């Protein structure tokens, strides 16, 4: 029918992946051993009677990330050919990830990807997971993206990726990796979903009532976004919206390709005993700055466009009414460019909840994808951090020693600047 | 994968190393006999980082013991785990270096290094994927200083693509030993600055003071001093063998610690620390580790971080904690103590989280600080040195071994420039 | 005379391959003190601007360049001032010949110096002129004095090298033939660009002992310490695409990075500390703000074909003024 192949690059890439696969498995009822005591083929190819296998490639220059996958319960689900490692990590170094170590891994990886693609016909695109602050998640993924843009070209190049938070950081060369990553991202991706970290923790403590969130809490929320985006791939809706239709209805101008996103309702199971989760309430919740998974604030800019995906027990007339209500909320502005800016889809299948999760099971939910000028703030924060490091060439020697030219930092900076400029100009 | 070769040198080195191997052997489920009888498959999944797998499921330390005083080798062999060390890797001479760097660099040491280096080659060639060499020694003397310097120089030249990670004991400004302490230290530091990629400045005075005041030991011995050192060494190489929520190897550590390649000198530390009596009052959570970890009183340096500011710090947390708690506390630390960090770095804290705590703890943390206060260590050494060199005190003991006077001039100059550079960031 | 840093870019005529290629379109326009490079990247047209003291276009030859600045450098050095000049430039420029010729930098300089010295000794009548020379090159971070036909330790009493040879020169011809022999000793890297690419930084030193043996000043000895340093150009890993590549990526690119930090620091008057970052820097520490005239020269071609390289070159070089 239609299908996607997932690519998981870096530790976070892989663990987000593991979480996403747990959710996908749960949604269809596949067991860890590949048995299922249809649209399931959008991800899990039947391989033989009694056995189904998810289409994915997992990569990290460090043996450990994948060993964690290989030794998990899903060791009986994934085919061994899907798990690739190096021997030494990228050490949070873009240049090492792209020019030094990724130099050999890339051939191993492209082989597997080509083999997965050759085994199917509905391929619509690839879903790649990575982080702008990493090594493998920057350098290696940049290498891979370039190569895939040649091997496939026309297939959708969709990605989910973590951007450095306002305050939360894990490393100190993190600002370099992010500027460099963007340079590649801009010329090879079709649609990149921006993901924060700090914002998500803030969601976890306020919306899910979690005092101490872990990486699995962050991943369950990410997984909900991923499930909803592909919900139309996998399940019938009232208003079916294709993955390529999203892209068609996403970009107002060729250089604009970084949607922001949220999900609602995000309520704890305890709050679920009282919350009046109407179509309108969920819809309204999705426009509050407090609930975005990207630390930005839409009240300081305009929406270039907005697309709402409703899932579960929703009625198109109520949905239309809810949106019509939103249209009167003057606090929400749209670019003058798009008087017909709202788009909407309705999937019959509600999202599911991963066991052990805090997120309440609900009868209705909305996944909101949006395109806004507010994204510039994320970029501005990065530029300020980058310039301090860049100006004194701190840690530059670590990249130069891997074969990176100094000029690459300069050019990537200018491309970053151009990126912000474009999103500012299209604000009219 | 990412194998480590451990080269111990000098009595300080060999004793610290003896305790290091005692500790990591327990961590990997290895009995005093060398056989594996552990708790978890994890212990075996990465046992090869430090041990050579052998018939009988014997795990043999991938390590070499070194001195010119043969009793040293037997002393190591006399302890528990001493029978695990490969019988062949006890490499020694019959002289002592006489507490003289030149003797251990230009003369007797030269003969010993060629023998040792060949042993090093065999252990290194036997690896599939060598991460680096861990070296343990002191600046205070002949073998650890002279042999250390000559051997590490040759090793780096033969293995330029591997990490040269040195843990070393630096002399006290007050608790001295030899009459030539500053000569031996200065002459080694001179080359240390070019040969080592990563240096941990373990301060014997501070080490004592931690044991005396923090652990409140009545009569601490070198064994107790070594306990804390072992905690640091074993603490640094954690995620390599103990995976978790946020992993990191030594290359990653180095990448995020030294912005200006010359400044590769760090001040080690470890938390939690407690007296036995104080155990009843511990708030065993992330804030406990945080507040103890950044408490200058627990820094294993005679340097006091409050003196200046940090260029870069890092911590590897281990055990039962959320990532949010770690991130929250680290942000709170930088805000609370913003006056103590260099403004050029947009985030002065590098983190990693291991899901396996040290045995006996609910959680712990390894702390590494690239502090500007390190200039106090080297400044004090320089003052001790110039006082002697200006009078040519004991010069006859070194020039008598063939050293040029120019070698002292160069060594002094490197140390003074090293100090000036650290001060540059204050 | 003292370390004022003057900077020149020499745009070259295109070579035959550059002219034959479809990408022979020139995109560089040079005005006297500025370079405008048309950015056609993504067809976004910009007047990318760089600034120079000597923005020399493709029409400028060796004699003109000599008169534009080298002439001036030589004359100040010979008054008793030091000078450190270094060169940078693109692959394919032939800078490895431009630096010497037979007329390139070293020989044009040598001819000017000896003509001057010959006239000056006539005026004094010698002038006790005596030139010391050395070719102190750096290969895989090792020193290599190509003057000699090993253990080249750097020490500073006074900065010098253990067993460094200092040949004493009386004439252009002595240097000419010494160079002819010395260039045969250049060691190389096998690169995709050139199977015999030089793989070193090279410090040619011309040190003139000057004694002002006039009726007054015979006791005054000044030294015309002129360093003509050929920096290895940055390597694009693709042009070397191996063990040496890594060695030289470090030795060349990290050294260049370092020199960058040094120059920037010098400009920022946040100097000295960087003098110790590399042996190259240490060897050239005399240039870092002292009574040493300084000069930076780089050679580029204008074709579209070499623009990414040009931009990297201009970036490195432009920061000589712009940090
Ligand atoms: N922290 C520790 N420091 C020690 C230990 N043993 C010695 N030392 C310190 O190291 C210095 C003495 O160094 P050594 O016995 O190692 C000299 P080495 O045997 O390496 O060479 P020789 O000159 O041939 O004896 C001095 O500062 C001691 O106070 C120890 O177990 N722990
Ligand atoms: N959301 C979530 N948070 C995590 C996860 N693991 C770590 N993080 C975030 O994801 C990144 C963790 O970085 P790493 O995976 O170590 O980076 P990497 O690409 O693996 O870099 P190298 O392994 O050095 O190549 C940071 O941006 C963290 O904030 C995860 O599974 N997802
Ligand atoms: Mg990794
Ligand atoms: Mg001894």
């Amino acid at each position: 029918m239609r299908e996607c192949i997932s690519i998981h690059v870096g530790q976070a890439g892989v663990q987000i992946g593991n979480a996403c696969w747990e959710l996908y498995c749960l949604e269809h009822g596949i067991q860890p051993d590949g048995q299922m005591p249809d649209s399931f083929n959008t991800f899990f190819s039947e391989t033989g009677a009694g056995k189904h296998v998810p289409r994915a490639v997992f990569v990290d220059l460090e043996p450990t990330v994948i060993d964690e996958v290989r030794t998990g319960t899903y060791r009986q689900l994934f085919h061994p050919e899907q798990l690739i490692t190096g021997k030494e990590d990228a050490a949070n170094n873009y240049a090492r990830g792209h020019y030094t170590i990724g130099k050999e891994i890339i051939d191993l990886v492209l082989d597997r990807i080509r083999k997965l693609a050759d085994q199917c016909t509905g391929l619509q695109g690839f879903l790649v997971f990575h982080s702008f602050g990493g090594g493998t998640g920057s350098g290696f993924t940049s290498l891979l993206m370039e190569r895939l843009s040649v091997d496939y070209g026309k297939k959708s190049k969709l990605e989910f990726s973590i951007y450095p938070a306002p305050q939360v950081s894990t490393a100190v060369v993190e600002p370099y990796n992010s500027i460099l990553t963007t340079h590649t991202t801009l010329e090879h991706s079709d649609c990149a979903f921006m993901v924060d970290n700090e914002a998500i923790y803030d969601i976890c403590r306020r919306n899910l009532d979690i005092e101490r969130p872990t990486y699995t809490n962050l991943n369950r929320l990410i997984s909900q976004i991923v499930s909803s985006i592909t919900a139309s791939l996998r399940f019938d809706g009232a208003l079916n919206v294709d993955l390529t239709e999203f892209q068609t209805n996403l970009v107002p101008y060729p250089r604009i390709h970084f949607p922001l996103a949220t999900y609602a309702p995000v309520i704890s199971a305890e709050k679920a005993y009282h919350e009046q989760l109407s179509v309108a309430e969920i819809t309204n919740a999705c426009f509050e700055p407090a609930n975005q998974m990207v630390k930005c604030d839409p009240r300081h800019g305009k929406y270039m466009a907005c697309c709402l995906l409703y899932r579960g027990d929703v009625v198109p007339k109520d949905v239309n009414a809810a949106i019509a209500t939103i249209k009167t909320k003057r606090s929400i502005q749209f670019v003058d460019w798009c008087p017909t800016g709202f788009k909407v889809g309705i999937n019959y299948q509600p999202p599911t909840v991963v066991p052990g999760g805090d997120l309440a099971k609900v009868q209705r939910a909305v996944c909101m994808l949006s395109n806004t000028t507010a994204i510039a703030e994320a970029w501005a924060r990065l530029d300020h951090k980058f310039d301090l490091m860049y100006a004194k060439r701190a840690f530059v020697h670590w990249y130069v020693g891997e074969g990176m030219e100094e000029g690459e930092f300069s050019e990537a900076r200018e491309d970053m600047a151009a990126l912000e400029k474009d999103y500012e100009e299209v604000g009219v | 994968m990412r194998e480590i070769v451990h080269i111990q040198a000098g009595q300080c080195g060999n004793q610290i190393g003896a305790k290091f191997w005692e500790v990591i052997s327990d961590e990997h489920g290895i009995d005093p006999t060398g056989s594996y009888h552990g708790d978890s498959d994890l212990q075996l999944e990465r046992i090869n980082v430090y041990y050579n797998e052998a018939a009988g499921n014997k795990y043999v330390p991938r390590a070499i013991l070194v001195d010119l005083e043969p009793g040293t080798m037997d002393s190591v062999r006399s302890g528990p785990f001493g029978q695990i060390f490969r019988p062949d890797n006890f490499v020694f001479g019959q002289s002592g270096a006489g507490n003289n760097w030149a003797k251990g660099h230009y003369t007797e040491g030269a003969e010993l290094v060629d023998s040792v280096l060949d042993v090093v080659r065999k252990e290194s060639e036997s690896c599939d994927c060598l991460q680096g060499f861990q070296l343990t020694h002191s600046l205070g003397g002949g073998t650890g200083s002279g042999m250390g310097t000559l051997l590490i120089s040759k090793i780096r030249e033969e293995y330029p693509d591997r990490i040269m990670n040195t843990f070393s004991v630096v002399p006290s400004p007050k608790v001295s030993d030899t009459v030539v302490e500053p000569y031996n230290a200065t002459l080694s530091v001179h080359q240390l600055v070019e040969n080592t990629d990563e240096t941990y400045c373990i301060d014997n005075e501070a080490l004592y003071d931690i044991c005396f005041r923090t652990l409140k030991l009545t009569t601490p011995t070198y064994g107790d001093l070594n306990h804390l050192v072992s905690a640091t060494m074993s603490g640094v190489t954690t995620c390599l063998r103990f995976p978790g929520q946020l992993n990191a190897d030594l290359r990653k550590l180095a990448v995020n610690m030294v912005p200006f390649p010359r400044l590769h000198f760090f001040m080690p530390g470890f938390a939690p620390l407690t007296s036995r009596g104080s155990q009843q009052y511990r708030a065993l959570t992330v804030p406990e580790l945080t507040q103890q970890m950044f408490d200058a009183k627990n820094m294993m340096a005679a340097c006091d971080p409050r003196h200046g500011r940090y260029l870069t710090v890092a911590a590897v947390f281990r055990g039962r904690m959320s990532m949010k708690e770690v991130d929250e506390q680290m942000l709170n630390v930088q805000n609370k103590n913003s006056s103590y960090f260099v403004e050029w770095i947009p985030n002065n804290v590098k983190t990693a989280v291991c899901d396996i705590p040290p045995r006996g703890l609910k959680m712990s943390a390894t702390f590494i600080g690239n502090s500007t206060a390190i200039q106090e260590l080297f400044k004090r050494i320089s003052e001790q040195f110039t006082a002697m060199f200006r009078r040519k005190a004991f010069l006859h003991w070194y020039t008598g071994e063939g050293m040029d006077e120019m070698e002292f001039t160069e060594a002094e100059s490197n140390m003074n420039d090293l100090v000036s550079e650290y001060q540059q960031y204050q | 005379s003292c370390v004022n840093i003057k900077v020149i870019v020499r745009c070259r005529p295109l070579n035959e391959k550059e002219k034959n290629d479809i990408n022979n379109e020139e995109v560089v326009r040079i005005n006297n003190n500025e370079v405008i490079l048309t950015i056609n990247r993504n067809n976004e047209i910009y007047e990318k601007k760089y600034s120079f003291d000597y923005a020399c276009d493709k029409d400028v030859d060796q004699k003109t360049l000599f008169n534009n600045y080298i002439y001036q450098i030589v004359d100040e050095v010979l008054q008793g001032f030091n000078c450190t000049l270094f060169c940078y430039g693109q692959t394919g420029t032939g800078k490895t010949y431009t630096m010497e010729g037979k007329t390139g930098l070293i020989f044009r300089v040598t001819k000017r110096i000896f003509d001057i010295l010959n006239k000056r000794k006539e005026e004094k009548i010698m002038y006790d002129f005596n030139i010391k020379i050395s070719y102190l090159e750096i290969y895989n971070e090792e020193l290599c004095d190509l003057l000699s036909s090993m253990k080249l330790r750097i020490y500073e009493d006074g900065l010098n090298v253990d067993k460094l040879e200092e040949k004493s020169i009386n004439s252009f011809e002595e240097i000419y033939y010494i160079i002819c022999s010395a260039i045969k000793k250049r060691r190389t890297a096998e690169t995709a660009y050139n199977k015999k690419s030089s793989r070193s930084h090279s410090i040619f030193t011309i040190t003139l002992i000057i004694k002002d043996i006039n009726n007054v000043g015979e006791s005054i000895t000044k030294i015309g310490k002129l360093n003509l340093v050929d920096l290895a150009g940055s390597e694009n890993a693709l042009k070397s695409s191996l063990k040496i590549r890594q060695q030289e990526s470090c030795n060349i690119n990290q050294s260049l990075l370092t020199l960058g930090r040094v120059i920037n620091s010098l400009i920022e008057n946040s100097s000295y500390i960087p003098y110790r970052d590399s042996k190259l820097t240490r060897l050239l520490q005399d240039s870092l703000g002292g009574k040493t005239k300084t000069f930076i020269v780089a050679t580029i071609s204008p074709s579209s074909l070499c623009i990414d390289e040009t931009l990297s070159t201009l970036d490195y070089v432009f920061r000589a003024k712009n940090i």
